[PDB]
RNA sequence: GCAGUCAAGCGUUCAUAGCGACAUUGCUUUUUGAUUCUUCGAUGUCGGCUCUUCCUAUCAUACCGAAGCAGAAUUCGGUAAGCGUUGGAUUGUUCACCCACUAAUAGGGAACGUGAGCUGGGUUUAGACCGUCGUGAGACAGGUUAGUUUUACCCUACUGAUGAAUGUUACCGCAAUAGUAAUUGAACUUAGUACGAGAGGAACAGUUCAUUCGGAUAAUUGGUUUUUGCGGCUGUCUGAUCAGGCAUUGCCGCGAAGCUACCAUCCGCUGGAUUAUGGCUGAACGCCUCUAAGUCAGAAUCCAUGCUAGAACGCGGUGAUUUC
RNA sequence: AAGGUAGCCAAAUGCCUCGUCAUCUAAUUAGUGACGCGCAUGAAUGGAUUAACGAGAUUCCCACUGUCCCUAUCUA
RNA sequence: GUGAACAGCCUCUAGUUGAUAGAAUAAUGUAGAUAAGGGAAGUCGGCAAAAUAGAUCCGUAACUUCGGGAUAAGGAUUGGC
């Protein structure tokens, strides 16, 4: 018979299965539509999530109660040192989908990228790309031959880039290699752009700008095996329940004589691929610029790193991106930032954001001081000094 | 922005930090953290708590 | 008859809660039986916050105000809530005032502080309120 | 229980806006009977709780046709099950009946879904009481009170997790197929305008928030304490002091990190093809007709874009490939 | 053979029945107080009333709370 | 020793140190716990849990077989020197 009362279903059936992601680096399954009448540029960037903090700004929103008044918002900081271009790839349209035709690599590769090709780097002879480098030892006819093939046949061009993991406070020492699609210009222009940027660095400010909506792609934090109560949010059973109460009481009717796929079950929680869209950039930070955490109103000389450093991450010594709100993934995890797939004009975008203050108090406790100078001025001299 | 002062300890309160309490007599109290708020609720005298600004002023520290 | 909208405030007064009477209508407490504009979800109790209009019955006070259903407006909330300027605040008690469906107050004076959100939404409450927040 | 045909009449006039007598044709298996085919070397028996999916005879939401449709409100009908359909008092209740919120509080199926999922209030063992009946033992589809709810480690299904063999190994990719998601309301303005004698009183565009749901996240606020981190307190023990043991975490205050909450914050995309319906051109039928050929616009519908998984017997690119 | 007296009651005894009125609640098939042609109350098959007592059966109120709104966290 | 106490808690004499172990800390359990705002809206039903608690002083209703009800209800105080 029909259920006594109606209620919405628990959970979303479009995020199935709730299994572990294949790789710790989330895949980019879509790129913005190419506009050939624009200069060649990257469509995404790679970075590492450092932590969160707080900012204060004025609200520019006519018709709102808090119009022209200060608001407090949470932001996420992503450490983004420049990436290095080390190759290009051409794709050909086929009735069976896109197919990669040829890959061309740069003449010299640093040990960061080479570590990605080894599981036992300390024991290896480090022979990777030794014979391939000989293709450059000649005039370069072999390299030029493959570049002409990409120009002649390919319809989609992507560049192989890797992060400079040594510039972060992480201990991995092995770089992350990924493909980024090039938008703008003809196929020949894309190949020429990739060729000139071999062994060069591309900075994050050349990809993104201020007040721009971007998408974050990452793997969420893992929690292992989880019961149905927290994995799916089902109602807890009464206290009187025998054999346990953090369960689903009825998992199916007599017919069909099977457990259905749409019934909540215990299993892995977390470590899934997610794509979150419409995150506004609040600041594009400069690594070599002192007073990263300074605004036109605060005027104090302080970097973006809070006192004591970001918890479990460290200090920010490179360029960074400040993103409004929260982002999937935990600290120290590699994340991919991608441009939007459509032109958003909901007046939530197109708003000019000007920060007034950036919080730099310690996140390791109930921090009270923004800078060491403030602590000394408030407390005076101590026995230690 | 504007920096507030803790009503119990005299510590500076930056935006978003602590809680604000309104008493029955419409008097506003501000606390930088839950430590001073808890001590305020326990009817503790700030002048007898050694690490407060009021204590240091009273004893000329 | 709300004069505008209200940003969301944490709910702290579900159905069955009893709050003090903040006006001079003769009632002493208000017993909440419903919340105007509440949604529907299985097993979820309707709940009210500062500035909401509720349906209430007087449990203690003048006998002429007892044993009947009347609208009321919450003016103080003990549950902490966050304003859009980043401040978490709360009052010492929960209080309300008797009103008609149009928003006019049955009494003529309000004792104690009144939340800023309630005053902006209901002009009649603001007129009879002495100190806001 | 639900739906048709006919049309005497109702409807100020007027059969069919909305209804409709006397008759008559069906559909349904969410009622109850009729029957006794299956089960008495046993298929756990009422209701509620929990959870998934399906049906449409559609309560609400989207788009339309009709009216005895001026406006507002309402009524009849079409395409439509995409998306929702609640909180309580009394009762074991199904049912029923009121209070209240709401866009709305529509009806049903899945062994009258669901007891190795729960619960055990009711019915339906043994104790006991009352009324009527019986000489009596006892009876009562009458009332009342107390009454043990067992087992999964197997197979399959489902949820997650490994993995032999495709020269070896490593990195970067393709996308067959399967899944898929958002939802509804209010205020301001339009506007005291259209409409109307008046009383009354809209709508499209625009703006700001909210409801239900979903996916993440921990800067902040709150919760949690074996950080047994610091301090305090009682009894006892180490001669006193210092510093400690024991009291199954002794107790109390604060308490970082981690985890976590509409009790916290952030985010939830836009193109095509259609249904109903309204049209164009235009015959059949010299006229006329949205239809027959052809064709335009069109719904919360459908397919894609996007999002999740990646065939462990689907596939491509690229690096290095061993001498005792 | 005599035709239910004194009392008591929709009571653990009333079928009709969720009886009627009042009270209690925003709302009560519950509770209590009344009414009685009572299917089928009733006098040691004992009637009516009773202070104290009860791991007996019921209704309401105050205090209290993770029973619940709505779940979260810690230890063995 | 504490205390009203053969209560609970700690110690002396005497007696044991026996109950398969090691590593890890998922879900679900069993046992022990804590929770913001609300306070029985949960449920057949306040089931379970929480609250109360020693002692001294003050104060104590209806009813009653005059014996009770009674620790009724309701308040204050408590260390060390
Ligand atoms: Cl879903
Ligand atoms: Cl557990
Ligand atoms: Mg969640
Ligand atoms: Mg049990
Ligand atoms: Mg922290
Ligand atoms: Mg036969
Ligand atoms: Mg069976
Ligand atoms: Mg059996
Ligand atoms: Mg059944
Ligand atoms: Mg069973
Ligand atoms: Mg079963
Ligand atoms: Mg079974
Ligand atoms: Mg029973
Ligand atoms: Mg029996
Ligand atoms: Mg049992
Ligand atoms: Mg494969
Ligand atoms: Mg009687
Ligand atoms: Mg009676
Ligand atoms: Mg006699
Ligand atoms: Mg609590
Ligand atoms: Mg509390
Ligand atoms: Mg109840
Ligand atoms: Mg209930
Ligand atoms: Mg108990």
């Amino acid at each position: 018979s029909h259920r006594k009362y109606e209620a919405p279903r628990h959970g979303h059936l479009g995020f199935l299965p709730r299994k572990r992601a294949a790789s710790i680096r989330a895949r980019v399954k879509a790129f913005p539509k190419d506009d050939r009448s624009k200069p060649v540029a990257l469509t995404s960037f790679l970075g590492y999530k450092a932590g969160m903090t707080t900012i204060v700004r004025d609200l520019d929103r006519p018709g709102s109660k808090f119009h022209k008044r200060e608001v407090v918002e949470a932001v996420t900081v992503v450490d983004t040192p420049p990436v290095v271009v080390v190759g290009v790839v051409g794709y050909v349209e086929t009735p069976r989908g896109l197919r990669s035709l040829t890959t061309v690599w740069a003449e010299h590769l640093s040990d960061e990228v080479k570590r990605r090709f080894y599981k036992n780097w300390y024991k290896s002879k480090k022979k990777a790309f030794t014979k391939y480098s000989a293709k450059y030892a000649q005039d370069g006819a072999g390299i030029e031959r493959e570049l002409a093939r990409i120009k002649k046949y390919a319809s989609v061009v992507r560049v192989l880039v890797h992060t400079q993991i040594r510039k972060t406070p992480l201990a991995q020492k092995k770089a992350h290699l990924a493909e980024i699609q090039l938008n703008g210009g003809s196929i020949s222009e894309k190949v020429d752009w990739a060729r000139e940027h071999f062994e060069k660095t591309v900075a994050v400010d050349s990809v993104f700008e201020q007040n721009e909506m971007i998408d974050a792609i990452a793997v969420t934090k893992g929690h292992g095996f989880e019961g149905v109560t927290h994995r799916w949010g089902t109602k807890k059973l009464p206290r009187k329940t025998h054999r346990g109460l953090r369960k689903v009481a009825c998992i199916g009717a007599w017919h069909p004589a099977h457990v259905m796929w749409s019934v909540a079950r215990a299993g892995q929680r977390g470590y899934h691929s997610r794509t979150s869209i419409n995150h506004k950039i609040y600041r594009v930070g400069k690594g070599d610029d002192e007073a990263n955490g300074a605004t036109s109103f605060d005027r104090t000389k302080k970097t973006i790193t809070p006192m004591g450093g970001f918890v479990h991450y460290g200090e920010i010594k490179n360029d960074f991106i400040m993103v409004k709100g929260c982002i999937p993934g935990n600290r120290k995890r590699i994340v991919t930032l991608r441009k939007s797939l459509y032109t958003n004009t909901s007046r939530k975008a197109l708003e000019e954001v000007s920060l007034k203050w950036i919080d730099t108090a310690s996140k390791f406790g109930k921090g009270r001081f923004q800078t060491p100078a403030e602590k000394h001025a408030f407390m005076g001299t101590l026995k230690k000094d | 922005m504007k920096v507030e002062i803790d009503s119990f300890s005299g510590a500076k309160i930056y935006p978003g930090r602590g809680t604000l309490f309104v008493r029955g007599d419409s008097k506003i109290f501000r606390f930088q953290n839950s430590k001073s708020a808890s001590l305020f609720k326990q009817r503790k005298n700030p002048r007898r708590i050694a690490w407060t600004v009021l204590f240091r002023k009273h004893h000329k520290k | 008859g709300a004069q505008g909208t209200k940003f969301r405030i944490s709910l702290g007064l579900p159905v069955g809660a009893i709050m003090n009477c903040a006006d001079n209508s003769g009632a002493r407490n208000l017993y909440i039986i419903a919340v105007k504009g509440s949604g529907s979800r299985l097993n979820r109790l309707p709940a009210a916050s500062l500035g909401d209009m509720v349906m209430a019955t007087v449990k203690k006070g003048k006998p002429e105000l007892r044993k009947k259903v009347m609208p009321a407006i919450v003016v103080r909330q003990a549950k902490s809530w966050r304003r859009r300027d980043g401040v978490f605040l709360y009052f010492e008690d929960n209080a309300g005032v008797i009103a008609n469906p149009k928003g006019e107050m049955k009494g003529s004076a309000i004792t104690g502080p009144v939340g800023k959100e309630c005053a902006d939404l209901w002009p009649r409450v603001a007129s009879n309120s002495g100190v806001v927040v």
